[PDB]
């Protein structure tokens, strides 16, 4: 991509897995070195983020929580989009939240902990936002069984 | 620091929300949203349910103005397949797409002026369902979005209706215009909040009206070439008053620049209602593929992995209301229990997008 | 299989009681006012057609009904626990609607949840779908001749602890 | 081009499906732990859920899960 | 309104088929079948909107069917009657006959509700107490044109 | 908040200061109301019974931490005895309420 | 002056609740419309009407169902492709009038009418069979209490 190979060069790891399907570029980045690469490409021209993306292919392996941050602003219109691929296992649910300098992503954050289940820190507030907080398993992740409720049939 | 319960049943009727407050007298200083009210798990379904089986699921998001729901979610698959739409059905969609948002604002400001009356929007509301009796058939849960266009084609009556409809509608619009230049309790009870400027507005979250409240012209189908934008007239508001009244104006001012797009688009007719149907059934393909489109609310999306099968490996929805409920949190800190109706009026939010 | 009824008499057999019995019964029938209860798709036929929650006895469950929202629906019909019942008036509140087969957080109809008369076709009818329902209810009311106003408590309890575990 | 058949019972142990959360309710219980559950789809992973009971499906390994036997189970 | 008469009683206990031929207008219907569960009768509700074959749902122990969501089988059980059942539904031995309240005329096939009215004349405790496809005033017309 | 609870139809938890039916104010006395609707006939011997079958399996699961699932598991299983034990017909249905929908199904001739 | 200020504030709120009063008062001459009970075109997608002899093979409502909610059972006959079809049970109360095998369908028996009225009284009553989905709804201008829906035109000030 652009700032792959211009600005996330220097030192970064922006493992590139090519083009996306109309412009968006995926790029795999690790869970160590990410709020500093989140500070990073905030301070080039990317200033919004929306649609935190939690998919789960390969259930029982590899879980991400991928971005779709872009550089919308008020008068210029330079929409440059990319995903930054953040990567994690069902064994290291640990991944850090960007809600200490992009806090707007409390939403964002609890809806993937509370769908997938995945570790977070530095978060104010993360609770379960669409379960209860008694509620244990995690029902968007492909391995999951739904428990003998009565309220989930007809009868 | 009593704190409020803010229970399901509220004095407003805007959905079902929770806005646990301390409000240490009646200043409210802390908000802690918990949603999940109105949940129906629309991304796990949506991977286990085909195109043509979750096509009947999209009318539980945004149901005040249901066409951009099965519009973004059947622009999907045809710029994934790569199949043209003919001018005429992409035309009459833009059409139908400005009247929900026609409807979406309108069916905003109604129960907001009831709030902070229903037959003084309900005698346009009457007309309007007519017109979509007459676009589709149904009221608001209509099944009409293919690949090719519109599934039906167009009766020689809704035409016709279609052009008394701006001279039925814009001059009631403009009588309802000058009520907040003549009535000063909008300029004394909503006035004032809203207080996000544009370079913040840009750094949370924001789009739709709390964006455009900035005086910024922001606009998807403008910035990415969408649907020949650019042929018909536009005024996108860059009314830079900031408070709940700017967001009044920018409201107006698109039901307005929406009436001049289908007043534009009343003798164009430039085209069939079907192109590419061969067969009944497809598949969709495995791309890299977030498709977007300019909500009422502000950039609804689409993220989508594909599988090559007839499920999609990935469904996952951007809602613009739901990112737009960020920024209350922030606008919460120095109003009253008499200013949150007002704010969540002017988030023009309701919670089928919220939790689905 | 049933239980069966004890079916003595009619005490109230005189021409006075009957006759104030079948008006209290009609004007029953005929005062609806529905504390609305929307906040879901079937809102949208308030505008066609109070706020004390312990009011309003003839409400109709206009609104689709979730796990989460069970404990607060179930606390509502204690508050309007003996005279009037609910109207189911939407699938989700029958069968679990159009989501019934895979739904987690929703529950499949409020009829293992609370008693249940009118069972609606569910998603939005015309307008006056509601006013064919609440004319059914009351035909259905003016079938009731208030029971006789026979009466009994279960009250089953167990005053040993429970093995608990608190955060 | 897949591992079994599309219709077998699902046995499930507590050991077997250890990568799931079947060890949480210790003890309450579950029921797809017998043959209950069926195949419906398979890819590597297949597709499984119960004859009687209606809840939502799951995708299971091909190892994770196993064949047990053709025996629907209702009243 | 409110003509006090129990001669809609006196046709129940007579001919046992009448159309009720009354409004939308509220509940002024039940008020016979309130002076009717009075008398020590016991009253259960049906509707011809959406009933087929009403002989065959009456009795002969009509099938369950059981509405799978894609997930369970057929499972082809046979549900019971549901005027036997009805019959057997008086555990007492005071309820003298039981009513079968309909509120559908239309969509009703004039054969099928002569078909139905001699069903009611099947069993002998049968009440049929049929709508009367909504006329302005409250008339009680018997079982004529089916 | 302040209710904790998981109730449905014939099980209530209902974890409150609940002796008589005045409810209050919240503890560890799980009471729990049986047959809101009167939708089944529930003799006393055959209510002791089934109390008493609920105060076992409460007694057997728990150890876990008692949140909401396993309320939701132990009103599932309770009714799934109810069930069971409705179908072997020690509870007879009521007839004597205004709907009788007969939830658990028509007892067949088999 | 800061009360003069009060009262030309109140000066401007009293013209503005004079033309407001004069905007509702206009707007309560509402009078022609009047939507209320009666004491569309063909694609209500109401209650969907059905036959049953033109019903006969590729069970396509079981399939593009959202909840896959019809039962029909069908045993093979030998050697005349027949499936030997009973029991149409369609609950209304599982249907949502979505409508897909309406206009999905291969054979086109299943099409919709006009008809809403199914408020009933119990859940094991809407459990209907291919019989009952066979009936004409009603011809609706052929009540006394129904006069001509302002379908074609509006705001007709005709019945007075
Ligand atoms: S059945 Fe559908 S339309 Fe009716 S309340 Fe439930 S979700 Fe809404
Ligand atoms: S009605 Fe439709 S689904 Fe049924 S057998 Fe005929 S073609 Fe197949
Ligand atoms: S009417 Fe609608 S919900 Fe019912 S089977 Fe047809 S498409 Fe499915």
């Amino acid at each position: 991509g652009t700032l792959s190979v211009w600005l996330a060069k220097r030192g970064l790891v922006h493992r590139s897995l090519g083009f996306d399907y109309q412009g968006i570029e995926t790029l795999q980045i690790k869970p160590e070195d990410w709020h500093s690469i989140a500070v990073i490409l905030y301070v080039y021209g990317y200033n919004y983020l929306r649609s935190q993306c939690a998919y789960d292919v390969a259930p029982g392996g590899l879980l991400a929580s991928v971005y779709h941050l872009t550089r919308i602003e008020y008068g210029v219109n330079q929409a440059e989009e990319v995903c930054i691929k953040v990567f994690t296992h069902r064994s290291n649910p640990r991944i850090p939240s960007v809600f200490w300098v992009w806090k707007s992503t409390d939403f964002q954050e609890r809806e993937s902990y509370d769908m997938l289940g995945i570790t977070y820190d530095s978060h104010p507030r993360l609770k379960r936002i669409l379960m209860p907080e008694s509620w244990i398993g995690w029902p968007l992740r492909k391995d999951y069984i739904a428990p003998n409720f009565y309220e989930i049939q007809d009868a | 620091l009593m704190i409020v319960n803010m229970g399901p049943h509220h004095p407003s009727m805007h959905g079902v929300l929770r806005l646990i407050v301390t409000l240490d007298g009646e200043d409210v200083v802390d908000c802690e949203p918990i949603l999940g009210y109105l949940h129906r798990g629309m991304e796990k379904i949506a991977e286990n349910r085909a195109i043509i089986q979750y096509l009947p699921y999209v009318t539980r998001w945004d149901y005040l103005a249901t066409m951009f729901t099965e519009a973004i979610t059947v622009n999907g698959p045809e710029q994934l397949g790569n199949i043209q739409v003919p001018k005429r059905a992409s035309y009459i969609r833009v059409i139908m797409l400005e009247l929900s948002r026609i409807a979406s604002h309108l069916l905003w400001l109604g129960p907001f002026m009831a709030d902070i009356p229903f037959f003084y929007i309900f005698r346009e509301r009457e007309f309007v369902y007519d017109l979509f009796e007459a676009a589709t058939g149904m009221r608001m849960m209509h099944n009409f979005f293919r690949i090719g266009g519109i599934a039906a084609d167009l009766p020689y009556g809704w035409i016709d209706k279609c052009l008394d409809f701006c001279d039925y509608f814009l001059t009631e619009v403009v009588e309802y215009q000058k009520l907040i230049t003549r009535n000063p309790i909008f300029l004394e009870r909503v006035e004032g909040v809203g207080i996000i400027g544009g370079e913040e507005a840009i750094n949370w979250g924001l789009s739709g009206p709390m964006l455009r409240a900035s005086g910024i012209p922001w606009d998807l189908r403008k910035i990415d070439r969408y649907e020949s934008y650019d042929e018909f007239e536009w005024e996108i508001q860059w009314q830079k008053q900031g408070d709940s009244l700017a967001r009044y104006l920018v409201r107006l001012s698109e039901m307005t620049e929406s009436i001049k797009i289908i007043q534009q688009a009343l003798e164009g007719l430039p085209y069939r209602f079907i192109s590419k149907k061969p067969s009944p059934t497809f598949e969709l393909s495995k791309q890299e593929l977030y498709v977007r489109v300019e909500a009422p609310k502000g950039e609804l999306g689409i993220f989508l992995i594909g599988d090559q099968s007839g499920f999609p490996w990935r469904w996952k929805i951007r809602p613009p209301g739901f990112i737009n409920l960020q920024i209350l949190p922030e606008l919460v800190k120095r109003m009253k229990l008499a200013d949150i109706m007002t704010i969540l009026g002017s988030i023009d939010i309701i919670m089928g997008e919220v939790d689905r | 299989s049933i239980k069966f009824p004890i079916l003595d008499r009619t005490t109230k057999n005189s021409v006075i009681s009957t006759t104030l019995n079948d008006l209290s019964n009609w004007s029953r029938l005929s005062s609806l006012w529905p504390l609305l209860y929307g906040t879901s798709c079937c809102f949208i036929e308030f505008a066609s057609l109070r706020s004390s929650p312990r009011q309003a006895d003839l409400i109709l469950t206009a609104g689709t009904v979730t796990m989460k929202m069970a404990p607060s629906l179930v606390r509502l019909y204690e508050q309007m626990p003996e005279p009037k019942y609910v109207i189911a008036m939407g699938a989700c509140t029958i069968t679990g609607g159009m989501f019934s087969t895979d739904s987690y957080s929703t529950v499949r109809g409020v009829d293992k949840l609370i008693p249940v008369d009118v069972y609606l076709p569910g998603c939005p009818p015309k307008p006056e779908a509601v006013i064919d329902a609440i004319t059914k209810l009351r035909k259905k009311i003016a079938r009731e001749i208030y029971k006789d106003r026979i009466r009994r408590c279960f009250t089953t309890n167990h005053k040993f602890f429970v093995v608990r575990s608190p955060h | 081009v897949y591992s079994m058949k599309k219709g077998q019972i699902v046995r499930v142990e507590k050991e077997k499906y250890l990568n799931s959360i079947n060890y949480l309710s210790v003890g309450g219980l579950d029921y797809i732990y017998e043959d209950r559950g069926e195949v419906l789809d398979l890819r590597e992973y297949a597709l499984v859920g119960w004859v009687g009971i209606p809840t939502a499906p799951a995708w299971l390994p091909t190892d994770m899960l196993i064949k047990c036997e053709k025996l629907v189970y209702e009243r | 309104v409110k003509p006090d008469i129990g001669q809609w009683l006196q046709d129940v206990e007579e001919h046992k088929a009448i159309a009720i031929y009354a409004p939308h207008e509220g509940g002024y219907e039940g008020r016979y079948l309130n002076r009717l569960k009075m008398q020590g009768y016991y009253f259960l509700d049906i509707s011809a909107r959406g009933l087929g074959d009403p002989e065959t749902t009456l009795l002969k122990n009509y099938p369950v069917c059981p509405a799978h969501l894609g997930k369970q089988p057929i499972a082809r059980w046979y549900y019971p009657p549901e005027v036997d059942y009805r019959l057997a539904a008086l555990p007492p031995s005071a309820k003298g006959l039981v009513v079968w309240v309909l509120e559908a005329k239309v969509l009703s096939k004039s054969e099928l509700q002569f078909l139905a009215l001699l069903p009611s004349l099947r069993p002998n405790v049968r009440v049929i107490a049929e709508c009367g496809n909504w006329r302005k005033f409250v008339w009680k017309p018997l079982a004529e044109i089916a | 908040g302040q209710w904790l609870s998981s109730v449905t139809r014939h099980v209530r938890i209902y974890a409150a200061y609940i002796d008589p039916e005045t409810c209050e104010s919240q503890m560890d006395k799980l009471t729990l109301i049986l047959d809101p609707t009167e939708e089944f006939v529930w003799d006393d011997e055959s209510c002791n019974k089934v109390y008493s079958y609920f105060q076992e399996l409460v007694d057997h699961y728990e150890g876990a931490p008692l949140t909401e699932y396993t309320l939701r598991l132990i009103g599932s299983d309770v009714e799934h005895y109810i069930r069971k034990m409705l179908f072997d017909g020690e509870i007879q249905y009521n007839m004597d309420a205004r709907v009788l929908n007969f939830s658990m199904g028509k007892p067949r001739v088999q | 002056t800061g009360f003069m200020n009060y009262g030309q504030q109140t000066l401007r709120a009293a013209r503005y609740i004079g033309q407001g009063f004069m905007i509702t008062l206009s707007h309560t001459n509402r009078l022609p419309v009047t939507i209320q009970y009666p004491y569309t075109s063909e694609r209500f997608r109401g209650r969907i009407h059905f036959e049953f002899d033109k019903c006969i093979a590729c069970e396509v409502c079981v399939r593009v169902c959202p909840i896959d909610l019809p039962v029909v059972d069908w045993k093979l006959e030998t050697n005349i492709r027949k499936k030997r079809l009973l029991n149409y049970s369609i609950d209304f109360g599982i249907c949502i009038f979505c409508g897909n095998c309406v206009e999905y369908c291969p054979t086109n028996c299943l099409s919709m009418t006009e008809e809403y009225e199914f408020s009933t009284y119990d859940r094991h009553e809407l459990n209907y069979n291919q019989i009952a989905l066979g009936r004409l709804p009603m011809s609706v201008i052929d009540d006394y209490t129904i006069r001509t829906i302002w379908n074609s035109p509006q705001t007709k000030n005709g019945v007075n």
